[PDB]
């Protein structure tokens, strides 16, 4: 869905 | 007053919302700070975005995390459109309809942290360890730096939260409990707090100590 360059967390 | 943004977007959404926060004379911007009211997340079309650091700043300050949508649909109507009707209702790792954005909105006057002792410890990839604290703060946690530094009485429960994979590939923090009495958890235990807007339970995010 996020297409920037912001980072995402979904894991860890 | 209204003070945008962004998370998720490309360059090109970024101008539809330009575009949106000019007309409507909304403070937009890159940067995600106090003064900032709304937080507008690229979702899908069932209002489901994915967790940035924005995402969870937003939630914690209690702010409108809004679906883009509520940009293109205004954009669309020429009217400004209300932000309750775009509330972001979930994300990728914590549930679709969980409903967190609202939760923390509707939930200012009881903070999930309240109470809690929290001292964001160790290395931290892709969100500053500072970053880290100001959520945990805005959620109601007082931030503490230094392990063996928490308050030692009972009108307060202290946390040590760390980022296991932001260390190496060998151990070493099977061992923070030899500077502290506190409970040691993954930073999930906050990220999911946060997006759930509910503080929860330390028992699977409890990261096993040597004596």
């Amino acid at each position: 869905i996020s297409r920037s360059t912001s980072p995402t967390f979904n894991k860890q | 007053r209204m003070s945008m943004v962004v998370s998720g977007l490309t360059p090109e959404e970024f101008m539809l919302v330009y575009k949106f926060a000019r007309k409507h004379h909304i403070t937009l911007t890159n940067l995600i700070t106090e003064e900032t009211t709304h937080v507008v997340m690229k979702t899908d079309a069932e209002f489901v975005c994915e967790r940035t650091l924005k995402y969870f700043l937003g939630i914690a300050g209690g702010k409108w995390v809004v679906s883009y949508f509520w940009v293109t649909q205004s954009i669309k109507e020429r009217k400004m459109l209300n932000e309750h009707d775009f509330e972001v209702r979930g994300d990728v790792v914590n549930g679709r309809n969980h409903q967190g954005p609202k939760r923390a909105r509707e939930s200012q006057d009881r903070k999930i942290f309240r109470g809690l002792e929290i001292c964001c410890y160790g290395p931290f990839t892709n969100m500053p360890t500072d970053q880290l604290e100001w959520m945990v703060q805005l959620c109601g946690a007082s931030v503490v730096k230094e392990l063996s530094s928490f308050t030692l009485g009972t009108g307060v429960h202290p946390i040590v939260v760390v980022q296991p994979d932001a260390w190496t590939e060998d151990n070493g923090f099977h061992a923070i409990g030899q500077m502290c009495e506190a409970p040691v958890v993954t930073r999930e235990w906050v990220l999911d707090s946060v997006a759930l807007y509910q503080c929860q339970e330390l028992d699977t995010y409890l990261i096993p100590q040597i004596p």
